[PDB]
Formats: C-alpha cells, structure tokens, sequence
C-alpha cells in the first residue's frame, strides 16, 4: 500500500509529511555525503553539528497569483539565519553541506496551474544593465526573502526576465537541471535531495552561493469560480551532512 | 609512442565509451519501472 | 547492436506510454513499445559526440597586433602596439564560448597554436623576416614596459620564438588551483560590497606579451597574432541550459538590453505547418 | 642522418588533428582531482533528456505563453496544433535537443514527443496525436490524421503521454538543417471526442509540450551553430 | 596461367562457336576454339585496371582565385573576391567525370590536395607571404559574408592554415547519407510539379571557403588555387555506357544541341579499310 | 631530435602517389554499405561483355 | 604502418583480385554451356 | 603520502612546540603539533623545485 | 628515403624544452668531481630552514 | 634512444627525488627529538 505519492521525512527534530508527492529527485543521482579524506586539503578536524543543523528550516512563505513571474532563494544563503546553522555559517572559515528541499502548495480538484521546482548548481547571474555592469552582493544575497521575479529592475541588481533564466538561457531548457513540477491536479509538493557540488572541497559559505532554488509558475493559476485567485506556496529545507572548518572570530559581510 | 615526457604533451584522449544517461533521464529516488503504473 | 527489436500487436494492462512528468524523469521509451517494429541493428558508436571530440578540435581565441618601427620617441611602447598583451581567456571569442559553457564543469589539457601572418600597408620594398617572442608573465611576474625590456630575458618565464608566417605549437596541462575551471561562479572573492561578479575573479592566469624580436628596418610592418586552443584530456561535469542571447562580455552572463525575441515567431496558426 | 623527403601538407595547420606537442612548463604538477556529480561523457547522453518546446510560437516577443498549447471546452472534431518536424529550425530550434542538432550536420533516429497536461482534475480529455511520415502533406483533419502513427490519448490520473516518432526513412541519415528530401513529415493533434470541465470552473487548460532524442539516436559530422555570432571580441 | 593452350584439328558435332546473341550473354569463346593454338602464359595480372587504380590518382577537380587588397570600402566582399566559395562537385571538370560516371554507384574515401600559387598582375615591389585558411561552412554552418567574420574563428568547422605556393592536403571517410554516392538519380526531391531534377538534388554538402588571412600591402595579390581529389578505398556498382556527347551542366545528363556526329564516317565505302 | 636528411623531391606532389593524410573530420562515422548487385572490381571485368560496332560508318 | 588514427586517413586499397565478369556476361537463368547448342 | 596526520587533543608534559632557536636547528613541527588535524595526502612530489628544473630552461 | 610530413611548430625554439643536441667538442673529458658537502637537490629542501623576518618594517 | 655520442649532448636530467633537508635545517651535533626539551 506503499504509493509513490505519501511520503515521511524526518531530519533531526522535525518531520514531514506529504500525501501527494510525485516521487523525489537526488539531484545526479548521488545522495548528499561528507568529505572523504582523500578529497581533502584544508588540515582542520571539521566539526558537524549533526542535528542541531540538519533539520528543516521552513522559509516565510509566498503568495502565487496570477500575476507571478517565479521566485528564486540561493543556498546557504536563504539559510544564514536560521537557528545554529546560521551561526555556525558565521563563525567558520569554510562549511560544506548538501540539502532536502520541499517545496508545498496545495489547491482543491477545482484549480489548474503548474510550478516547475527546479535546482540550478552555479547559477550566475546577469545585470539587467548589460554590458559587463556587475550584480552586487546584497542583490545576490536575498536571506530567506529570495528575489522576486515579479519586483523591479533596481540598481546593481540582477535581471528578472523569466524567459531567460536571469542569465541568458531559456526558461523552456532549465529542465537539464535536477527539477520537479507541482501540477496541482497531480502534485502538491516536490522534493529534491542536493548533493554538495563545488570544484572545491570545501569553500566559503558567505562568498559563494553553490545552488539557486527556482519556483516557476508555467501553467497559470487558474481558480474555480468565485474562488479567491491566489495559493500560497511554502519552501522549507534541510541542511544534511553539514560540516563546518576554519572556526574564528564570525564573518562580517555587507548590509 | 610518446615522444615526450609530461602528459599534457600527449594527443588527444579516446572515447569515453561511458554513457549512462540516468543520472540525468532518471534522478529520481524511488525507482519507477516503465509499464507500471508512474503514481502508485 | 540492435536499434529496434521486433515487436507486434499489444493489448496490454502494462502501458509504458503512460507517464506523470511532474516526477522529473525522462522514462525511456521506445518505438516499439507503441508501433508493431521489425529489427534493426545501430551500425554506429557515437564517436564524435563524445566531449574530448566536441572540444577537441582547434578554436581561434585571440586576435591581436603589433607592429615592428622605430621605437625612438616613443613613450609607451605597449600603446604603440611595439608589443602587445592578451588577457588570456577563452570567453572573448564566443564560438567556443557556447560550447563550453554547455558544461558547468570542465577540466581539459591544452595545446596552444600561434599563426603570425604580416602586412606592409604602406610602400616596402622588400617583405622583412621578423621573429616573434611570445611570453607568459603572469601573477608576480615583471610584466614588459619596453619591448626591449630585462623582462624579454624570460629566464625561468616561458617563452617562444617562432618565424612571421610561420606557426607556434605548444601544449599546456590544467593550469587552475582548484579540481576543475569553473565555467560559472555564483559568487565574490571576499565579501565585499562592491566587489566584482562573475568568474572573472577566478580566471587569474596572467597575460601573454608577443613582441618581435627584429629591430627596425626602413619601412613598417605590421604583424598579427591568432592564438588557436585545442582541449585536450576533457573531462566535463553538470550540463546546462544552452546560451540563447548574445554575448556583452568576458566573464558576465549579461546580455544586450532590447535584444530582440530569440524563439521564431510562426507564419500562421499554432495550427499551421 | 636519415635520408627523408616531405609530402604534400608538410607545415599545414589543420584544426581537426590529433598529434602531439612539447610541454611549455614541464615538471608541473596538476591539483588533484576531488569527486563532483554530474560528468557528462557524449552529447549522446544529455539529448535523452526531455525539454520543454515553445510549440505556441504564435506571440511577438519571447514569453512564457509560447510553451503553453491551449485547449478549448466542447470543441468536438478539431485542431489542436500542428507543426512540421525540421528539427534544426523552427519551435525545435531552442530546445536543448534543437540547440545541440545543430552542432551537427546529419541526425538518424526515434524522437520521442510528450505531452502533459495541466487542467483540473475533475475535468476529462481524449486527443489523438499523429505522425505523418514524409511523403504526404500536413493532415488537414483528423481523418486524414488519424490513417498515419497515432495514439489516443485519455487524459487521467496518468499526467504524461509519451508519443515516440519512429525513424521512417529510405535514406539512413537526414540534415538537421531543413532540407527536402531528406525531410522528416508533420505532427498533429485533434480532440478524439473533446475537453469537459467541471461545474465552477472555466476558460482554456493548456498542455505542456516536451522533446527528447530515443536511444536510437545518432548525430554526425560536425559543424558551427547558426545560433551565435559576434561582430567585436568581447573584453573584461 | 595459361593465356591459351595447345589445341589441335577438330571436326566435331560441338560447335562452341555457333551462338544465340538474342540471350543477353556474351559465350566465352577464345582463340582455341576456332584455330589450332600452342601453349602460352599470361604474364599479367591485371592489377593497373583495378577501379582501386583507376579512380586513385589526384584529377583537378576546381580552380577558384581570391584576391588580397584592402577592403575599406567594399560592399561585398564575397563579390570582391576577398574571399571565394566552391560548391563542392566532381562533375564540374569533365575530365574525372567520364571516369566516374562508367559506374552507377561509387563509394570512396577521399584525399583532398590544395595548390595555392600567387600572381602579382601589375607592378610591386614584392612577392607577399601570403597564408591561405581553408574552411568546411556545410548546410547549416553560418556561412562567411566578410573576409573576416565570426565564421572563420571556425571551432567546430573543420578549417586549414597553409601557406601560399604551398600545398595543403587531408583525407576524408565517405560523408554521403546514403551507401554510395548517385552518380545518377532518376528522381525528384519531392514529388513537385516543377521542382528541380538530377543529382543536384542529393549532392548535398556544402562549399569550401578560401580566404588569405594577411591583412593587404600596397600592392594587389592575385591568389589561384586549385583542388585536387584522389578516391582512396573505392568500390563502384553497375557499369553503364561512357559518355559519348560534350556536358552542358553539373549534375544534368544534358548534351547541347546541334551537337557533331561522334561517329567517325568512314573515307569511303563500307568495303574499305 | 633524430638527425635527418631531406632528399630531392621533396615538398614535390605527385598526383600519382598513395600516401597518408590527417583525417579533416576525426571519430566521424560512415554510413553503413548494404548490399546492391552489380559490383565492378577491374575494368577487364566489364571489356568482356560485348557491344555493338558501327560499321556501317558511311553515314 | 599506419600514423593515424581514422581509417580514411590509410593509403589506397590493394588489388581486388577479385574478378567475376559472369554477373556481366552471362546473366542468363538456365545456365549456358558452350559448345552445346544456344536454343534447344 | 600523507601530508597531515589525524591528531586529537593533547595534554601533555611533552611539547613539541618549545626549542632553543639558539641551537642552530629548524625544528620539524608540523600543524598536528598544535592543532586537532584530519587526514590528507600531499598529492605532490615536488617535481618542478628539483634543481635540474629550476636551472634547466 | 622514408616520407615525412612537418608538423605546426616545427622551427620554433622554446625554452622550455628538453631535446638531444649535439657536442660541440667531442672525446672531450671533463674533470673527475670531488666530494663537497652541503648539495642541494630540491629548492623545497631550502625553504624549510628558518629565517628572520624583519617584522618592524617600520623604519 | 641517444642520438650522439657524448654525454653532455643528453637531454636534461630527472627528479633527483633526493630530498633531505636536515643537512640545512637540523645540522646539530647531539641530536634533538622533537618533544624532548632543547635544553637539559
Ligand atoms: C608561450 O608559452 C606559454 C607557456 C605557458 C602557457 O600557459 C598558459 C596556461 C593558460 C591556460 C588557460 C585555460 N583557460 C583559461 C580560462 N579557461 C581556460 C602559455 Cl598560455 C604560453
Ligand atoms: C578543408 O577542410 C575540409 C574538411 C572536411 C571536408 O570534407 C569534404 C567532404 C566532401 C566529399 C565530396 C565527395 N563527393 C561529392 C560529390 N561526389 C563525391 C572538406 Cl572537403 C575540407
């Protein structure tokens, strides 16, 4: 009686439950693990918190309407305040981790539209500017807010052109990465395990983001009659295998 | 024969002769066999 | 091989072309499993799809100039192009660039080939025999200021002399601090709140300087420098969307405002053919 | 001293070689590899994965509504869209698929073409899908349509239907830039009886459109994209 | 082996001379059938009339002339020689044509060899060094429109670098869709009212663009080259009757009118000798 | 470095030689043959089949 | 010896030394001996 | 090879860390000296500092 | 005579490289070597000898 | 494969892969062990 579709997860101190799911995604098809020995560089025993980092950590949660271009959050960033993860962040030289990401958003047999969850390792952005004009730091550097692709263009921000991928690729391809839908006829989560993956083996977790989440409204949302036009969609993710190196005195970083 | 003594200095590599697409076709973390049934 | 097996008439409870692509996979279906199909054998190996094959082959990556002519009151010999600089990339020229960039990931050897070809656009009499210098002055290197310079001494720098006309070969193992180059970087080189994006904050791997090596005759001669790269020894990780819009720069995934749309509008109807 | 003679080619630069040469910095020594997910060996691989195609080409600017077929209530017998297959041109063109065809100058092969649909669930659909290999002119009704490769299609719980077109072919290679004797044949889809919606709902539903290569799949002799150009050498 | 034997009188009721011609075949008579032979051997092999030798040499298959000269101001530079296509044939030079054409079908590798010579028509005060890049734009590859195009960074498009008065030579494996090339067809691309007939319908693979890569001196350089193809690896199907009339086009059986008798008329009677 | 010496001829090219060459477009990969009847493998082959004179010539 | 890798890039062939003029000479279906009567 | 050795902490009446500079000596201390290190391999030889290389261009 | 094709490159001097040359003065004989303490072998043995740093950079 | 006759015509030597450094760093007459006091 096992189904695809009902699903438990549980991470530290907290668990998940879902009675729709479609299947989960592990991105690449590795499982996240820590890192070996003979991979290693930096001298430093590394420390894991263990649970008290990897639980889920759910993110305030957004409003899909028929007006939503997509919203994109990048990793370890939309994490640098939460809980023990978040100081840890701050306070070592290096980290590593990978994640489970579930992303929520249930509707009723009634509704139609459809999100595409998709996870894009290295995900540089471009400055609506052109030209080589550079994308700075806090607007690459959203927290837990994440970038809205509906917000305008500001300065020294990125693009928000959905049909390009903030980057000058097409939205229609973004399926090469590891990615999932929510149709709401079908689906009301979706899940995707991320590995660590860096040319590193470890590397700053304030410097540089190693992932974006992307939630993309492709099929519009369309609500029964009557029916208030617009869901609330909710991300909450996991650290997993955490491990901090290089503990000091706690990063200082821009705004 | 190499006539050379680092590696870099050697041509080309030959053919993978790799290929495995399901880590990209089929990342999914329960296995989903074509026939059966896709939602369970 | 076979390509196809035979198969025949179905009626079947076990539907293989019934899906549900929320789940992120791309099921693996075949013509046989909804055609009657009759065997066929592949006959091929897919060769030259392989990655060392797709980057394998020689790229132009850098177009420069400088010119051979009297250096007396001169007073910047690099502006005068009396020697030149080239920023070493591989992003500049966007023909390779595209193909790269497929990959997220990548880690090849390299073979570096220099064609010098010259030009007298204005009354010789004769065409000169230059030889070129080519140098590697990179990160802590004393970088030329002269063409003539105790930089060009090049004693523990890299450096090759090769004829105008002629062509300059040489190979180069991965060169890159880390395990790979990154063909993206979503990140800084420190936290900083005006410091640069992109990658053009890891590709640190100095400049190259050509000069010739010939002093001055009577008339001027201008001598061009294509530099080809061929990877070799590919090794490529984490493929991407491809790049649809044009290029603005080295390093930035920026592109040109009011670009025009890149999908092909119909002549017709979604109906039309 | 060994006598020789030079051939012809003797000092050509071929870009398309294989040979080796000296080491500028020998005794280097490279940084280790570490693991990271991901290699890719052959474009082989990735062409297996489905993309979405922007079936819905019809717009003016490039938007999110051109990757959206739509679908009309009650409407018995009909159209639903249509398209040639040049693979190398056309709403294929900026597929991954279409994008990688064309570093390519010949393709032989399945493709597999799938649909899925987005409606509300307590709604019901049945399309046929059609091929029709080359040598005939585009259906102009599903009569027409329906005497070629096709599948009924029964919209359900099922989201997905996976058409394959099966390599139909005299000639074991076709050019991927469109050409007319080697050309492919046309693609098709109809209402098979008709889209229903549920009680308090209303408007069009739309499809999502995906393309893959089949393992069958071959690409050969390669050549430069028509999709990237430049006028000046980009800089820093 | 013997090229005949021995054989003597014969007066017998077996006739090996007396055939029926309206069967199609050609009965194997030799001299011992009809006169008293003496032994003799063969001495030859017949090795110099393989079609491995008979279509294995070099033949000119085109000669093509692009130009150095400065191009500020030309509007077309394709028009001003600048650079120059040739829609790759072997049916354009009649003289490997007859050659080819005594088969139906043919299937060869290929050996491709460039001559490049140059021509300086009016006064200068020199001989240039001129570097020829020749380069594969097929049915899909952008093709050149300056001298001096993205194109011709060709990372992808396989491309040569030789020098002029030199030579350039490479190989190629058969790249022709089908098992063989048609040297005929007797068809159309579609079934068109008016669409074209022949083989110029299936040759289909792209043209070869030369270009000098020298940027101009002050005088003018003529540059000629010429192509020349050896089949190597050859294997040919169904002989057919040689050409008899002159060739009007590639790829059309087409002879022109008031042709001249190809017969030769006797001087004289049929009695004549 | 091997000590060699370049005899005359060389550079020369002879349309009469069978030597190697680079391969333009490397781990391409040919089409398949399939069968068709009718293969010539030496001219001598096809001299033996007999055909028509014009003798008659006076034309 | 060959210097390269591809097979298009290797000399010239070598003699058939196949040679069978009968597919060309005598395509009849019942077979013809010489020195017996054509038509029977 | 390895290029650092797994060490724990230390309490000790022997310490490394202490010499007379005096001596004329360079004391061979090492990271797990006096840090808590992990296992890693050099990964290296040292091949392009050999004095043949270093004079031999 | 054997066949030969030139390669790109051919006549280039780079000093990076590490080919046969000939003896400018043959059946020579050098002179025997001695033995004398302190080689170096790698420039890696060097930099693990400490010393001073001027720290007070000061002046 | 030499080509020439002499040694000095060879090319450039190989890793010495001798590597010691304590004639430099530890040329001390009584050893020292490292943990052990320098001076007692
Ligand atoms: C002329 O002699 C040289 C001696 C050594 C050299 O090394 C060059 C190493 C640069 C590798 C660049 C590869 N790359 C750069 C960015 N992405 C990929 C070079 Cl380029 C030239
Ligand atoms: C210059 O580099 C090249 C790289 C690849 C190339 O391939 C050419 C293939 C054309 C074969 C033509 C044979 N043919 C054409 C019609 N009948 C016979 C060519 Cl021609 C040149």
């Amino acid at each position: 009686g096992y189904s695809d579709r009902v699903q438990q997860i549980t991470l530290g101190n907290s668990t998940i439950t879902t009675q729709e799911a479609a299947n989960a995604v592990v991105c690449y098809a590795e499982w996240p693990e820590y890192l070996p020995d003979v991979d290693a560089s930096d001298v430093n025993k590394t420390s894991k918190p263990d649970t008290s980092v990897c639980r889920f950590y759910t993110l305030d949660s957004k409003t899909w309407t028929t007006g939503s271009k997509g919203w994109c959050w990048k990793l370890p960033d939309a994490l640098k305040d939460m809980g023990v993860f978040g100081q840890n962040m701050f306070f070592h030289s290096l980290g590593r981790s990978g994640y489970t990401v579930h992303v929520q958003c249930n509707a009723t047999k009634f509704h139609s539209g459809c999100l595409l969850v998709v996870v894009i390792p290295e995900h540089q952005l471009a400055s609506h500017e052109g030209g080589n004009v550079s994308v700075k730091y806090t607007f690459t550097h959203p927290g837990e807010r994440g970038i809205d692709l509906s917000s305008a263009n500001e300065v020294g921000g990125p693009v928000k052109d959905v049909l390009y991928n903030m980057n000058g690729t097409l939205l229609g391809n973004l399926l090469i990465f590891p990615h999932q839908f929510i149709n709401l006829r079908t689906n009301n989560t979706a899940t995707i395990v991320i590995p660590y993956i860096n040319s590193v083996p470890i590397d700053s977790m304030t410097r540089h983001n190693n992932v974006s989440l992307m939630v993309i409204p492709i099929a519009p949302l369309t609500v029964p009659t009557g029916a208030t036009p617009s869901l609330p969609i909710t991300v909450t993710i996991a650290p997993m295998c955490t491990e901090f190196s290089g503990i000091r005195s706690k990063s200082i970083v821009p705004q | 024969i190499n006539y050379y003594k680092d590696a870099a200095s050697t041509s080309s590599a030959g053919q993978s002769l790799s290929m495995d697409p399901s880590k990209f076709t089929e990342p999914v973390k329960d296995l989903m066999l074509k026939g059966a049934p896709a939602l369970n | 091989t076979v390509a196809s097996i035979s198969s025949g008439p179905k009626h079947t409870q076990k539907v293989p072309i019934l899906t549900a692509n929320e789940t992120g996979a791309t099921m693996p279906v075949l013509p046989s499993d909804s055609i009657e199909t009759r065997t066929t054998y592949m006959h091929f190996n897919g060769s030259e799809t392989d990655v060392e094959c797709f980057l394998g082959r020689a790229a132009c990556v850098h177009v420069t100039e400088i010119q051979n002519k009297d250096a007396t009151g001169i007073d910047n010999h690099r502006e005068a192009k009396l020697f030149n600089d080239w920023k070493i990339n591989l992003s500049s020229l966007v023909q390779l660039r595209k193909k790269l960039e497929l990959f997220t990931y990548v880690r090849f050897d390299s073979e570096y080939t220099i064609l010098a070809t010259a030009s007298q656009p204005d009354s010789a009499n004769y065409s000169s025999n230059l030889v070129v210098q080519a140098m590697y002055v990179p990160p802590g290197a004393p970088n030329p200021k002269e063409w003539d310079d105790y930089t060009w001494q090049s004693a523990s720098n890299p450096s090759v002399f090769f004829k105008v006309g002629d062509t300059s070969r040489f190979s180069v193992p991965y060169v890159g601090l880390a395990s790979a180059y990154n063909c993206f970087y979503d990140g800084y080189s420190h936290d900083d709140a005006e410091t640069q994006y992109g990658i053009t904050v890891l590709n640190h791997m100095g400049s190259m300087a050509f000069r010739i090596v010939n002093e001055h005759d009577e008339h001027k001669t201008l001598v061009k420098i294509r530099v080809y790269h061929r990877a070799k020894h590919v090794e490529a990780w984490i493929p991407r969307a491809p790049r649809a819009l044009p290029y603005t720069s080295i390093g930035r995934t920026n592109y040109p405002k009011n670009t025009e749309p890149v999908i092909k509008k119909r002549k017709g109807d979604i109906k039309s053919y | 001293g060994l006598p020789t003679t030079t051939l012809p080619g003797s000092g050509q630069f071929l870009t398309t070689d294989d040979r080796q040469s000296p080491s500028a910095l020998p005794n280097y020594e490279p940084t280790p590899r570490i693991h990271i997910p991901g290699k890719v060996h052959n474009l082989l691989e990735i062409i297996q994965v489905d993309t979405l195609i922007p079936m819905n080409n019809t717009h003016t600017k490039d938007e999110v509504n051109s990757y959206l077929i739509p679908l009309n209530a009650n409407r018995q017998n009909e159209q639903v869209f249509g398209t040639n297959l040049f693979i190398g041109d056309g709403v294929f063109k900026t597929t991954l698929l279409g994008e990688i065809v064309q570093y390519y100058t010949h393709w032989s092969g399945s493709l597999r073409f799938s649909l899925m649909y987005t409606g509300p669930a307590l709604s019901s659909a049945k399309l046929i899908l059609a091929y029709t290999p080359p040598g005939a002119r585009g259906p102009q009704d599903r009569r027409e349509a329906m005497l070629g490769t096709h599948v009924v299609w029964d919209i359900g719980l099922q989201s997905t239907i996976v058409m394959t077109i099966p390599w139909t072919s005299g000639v074991q290679f076709r050019y991927t830039d469109p050409d007319t004797y080697t050309s492919a044949g046309f693609l098709s889809c109809w209402y098979q009886t008709s889209l229903i919606l549920p009680p308090e709902t209303t408007g069009q539903v739309y499809l999502l459109s995906f393309i893959s290569a089949c393992p069958d799949f071959k690409l050969r002799l390669m050549k430069d994209t028509q999709t990237i150009s430049q006028t000046v050498a980009l800089t820093e």
